RNA sequence: AACGCAGCUAGCUGCGAGAAUUAAUGUGAAUUGCAGGACACAUUGAUCAUCGACACUU
RNA sequence: CAAGUCCUUCUGAUCGAGGCCCAGCCCGUGGACGGUGUGAGGCCGGU
RNA sequence: UUGAAAAGAACUUUGAAGAGAGAG
């Protein structure tokens, strides 16, 4: 049960902000879990996604255990695109299909100057409980 | 019958007095009559009597073939980085010149030099003040044509520098050749189509640490050569999905092929140089003096062959490109510019133009180089 | 209230000849219909938000 | 700034259905809500 | 208020097309 006053839990207000959001808060709901081996590395649960991290598809028709590094985070559509994810077209081309964050784990990070310290961030905040 | 210099200046016909040029590789069709082979027509029966009736016609296209083969293996011969590719232009123009010995429209050029640089494909080539030095990490494809009697032979390879290119060089060379060995008589472009892109998508490149796979620019492709018209309406595909039309005796085509480490597609990047008068049209009144001055010089002097900036400067033409974009307007010509992939790409072509004889299938634009 | 401002732009929206935004701070790799342009991301920077500096046609 | 995308099974996809040594999967000062290819405390934002 | 996702119907054929028949 949610007790702050100044918080809502109204349907439509939830979902109009959610639908109408700013891309950089976008990224904060654009989050994906990492994996085990990253999870217990790092002591981080999930981080938002980037757009060089190699991903793994766990759910949808294209749930397997190959990996995949994505190649393109579009916001606006919440969806995101790995090499793989493809599906053909009835001419002849190929597309890539959109994946949502939440469905995919991250198995390597971009590992880079901003991330790094994003990581240990949040790691350090699980000593402190 | 004389010999060639070192530095080509020797006419072709003045290399073959006796009017018999040198054939181009014959090669028999494919074997797609359901495992039946084609090695039925080779036979001096009527077929040959009646690839006999066109002889004439193909000892122009066996000249030309020739006329590149000695332009290409001398561009090769002193082609260096650090050199701007106006001269470059220059001196293979110059030198397709003598040793094709143009005479207005009966021989010549059938169609600018294309020498596109990295992410660009085709259809540029350097305009007045264009400074662009060339670089050793760059790779160039020159595209040259040369005709006789309107008789154009197409052909084009990609010359490289740094070391680094030599798989998509030769991804991109084994789907040309692939596209050349697949060709016959009575065989659809969607199954050209299918070959060059099952051919050439199973390479992997390592360029600069990073790994890519050469994919097909799906918005090019080859084309059909007519007289004195370098697309005769025929196109056959690079890739997956086309028309199912068929290829017939008596036609030539340009085998075209082009590789990228990109997107696949390309678009218009930079200001165009390369026009081209429509063979279909007709009779379009104009109302500029200077446009109607322009028309009826590129008409006299280009024909229906292709033309660029360079070649009107080179006629002493200037303040021209207005009614240039006029005739645009009008529909007399249309202009091809430069196309181009995403920037960071790297993109080749290789291609040759065949012969569909009765008897047997030639690549005139063969040669030992490639 | 009027009139203008987008590479392709009519309306809506935002903006004011610095005209679908400048500066600064936070954030930290996109925007997206297409193309182009980007993008060491600290020898410091896309986008978004904030907004205290600047500017704001009749 | 907590904890399942564990196993078997339904599906086009599932958040669905069973099971989860110790009387009972894990967290719970968190079982409000929303999103995610049904219906989700434990996938994600949050709470 | 299509569809989870345009995956918005390649290609062949009749018609000048709108429209169809196959196919996907
Ligand atoms: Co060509």
């Amino acid at each position: 049960m949610k007790f702050n006053p100044f918080v809502t839990s109204d349907r439509s207000k939830n979902r109009k902000r959610h639908f109408n959001a700013p891309s950089h808060i976008r990224r904060k709901i654009m989050s994906s879990p990492l994996s085990k081996e990253l999870r217990q590395k790092y002591n981080v649960r999930s981080m938002p996604i980037r757009k060089d991290d190699e991903v793994q598809v766990v759910r949808g028709h294209y749930k397997g255990q190959q990996i995949g590094k994505v190649v393109q985070v579009y916001r606006k559509k919440y969806v995101i695109y790995i090499e793989r994810v493809q599906r053909e077209k009835a001419n002849g081309t190929t597309v890539h299909v959109g994946i949502h964050p939440s469905k995919v784990v991250i198995t390597r990070l971009k590992l880079d100057k901003d991330r790094k310290k994003i990581l240990e961030r949040k790691a350090k905040s699980r000593q402190v409980g | 019958p004389k010999v060639q210099t070192d530095p080509p200046s020797v006419p072709i016909c003045d290399l073959y007095p006796n009017g018999v040029f040198p054939k181009g590789q014959e090669c028999e069709y494919p074997p797609t009559q359901d495992g039946r082979t084609a090695a039925w027509r080779t036979t001096s029966e009527e077929k040959k009597a009646l690839d006999q009736a066109s002889e004439e016609i193909w000892n122009d296209f066996r000249e030309a073939a020739e006329a590149h083969r000695q332009v290409r293996k001398y561009v090769m011969s002193w082609i260096k980085p650090g050199m701007t590719m106006i001269e470059i232009c220059e001196k293979l123009e110059d030198c397709s010149r003598k040793l094709i010995k143009e005479n207005g429209l009966n021989a010549g050029l059938a169609f600018p030099t294309g020498c596109s640089l990295n992410n660009c494909a085709a259809h540029y080539t350097p305009n007045a003040g264009d400074t662009t030095v060339l670089q050793y990490d760059d790779i160039c494809k020159i595209d040259f044509g040369t005709h006789i009697s309107g008789r154009i032979i197409d052909c084009a390879f990609t010359v490289t520098f740094n070391p680094k290119y030599d798989t998509l060089l030769k991804a991109v060379k084994d789907a040309t050749n692939t596209g050349i060995k697949c060709a016959g008589i009575d065989v659809r472009l969607c199954d050209v189509g299918e070959a060059i892109q099952e051919v050439m998508e199973s390479y992997e490149v390592e360029i600069d640490g990073k790994t890519y796979q050469v994919k097909p620019i799906r918005n090019l492709n080859g084309h059909s050569i007519g007289q004195y018209r370098i697309h005769a309406g025929k196109t056959v595909p690079i890739v997956k999905g086309g028309e199912a039309t068929r290829m017939e005796e008596g036609e030539v085509y340009a085998i075209e092929t082009f590789g990228s480490t990109g997107k696949g597609v390309v678009h218009d990047d930079m200001e165009c140089s390369h026009y081209m008068k429509n063979f279909d049209v007709g009779h379009v009144p104009i109302r500029l003096p200077r446009t109607k001055h322009l028309l009826n010089v590129i008409n006299e002097n280009f024909g229906t062959l292709a033309f660029c900036r360079r070649w009107l400067d080179r006629l002493g033409e200037s303040k021209y490109l207005m009614a240039l974009k006029n005739l645009c307007d009008l529909g007399i010509v249309d202009p091809y510019p430069p196309l181009c992939d995403i920037k960071g790409s790297y993109t080749a072509q290789f291609e040759h133009t065949i012969l569909l004889r009765p008897t047997c299938k030639e690549v005139v634009s063969r040669g030992d180089d490639y």
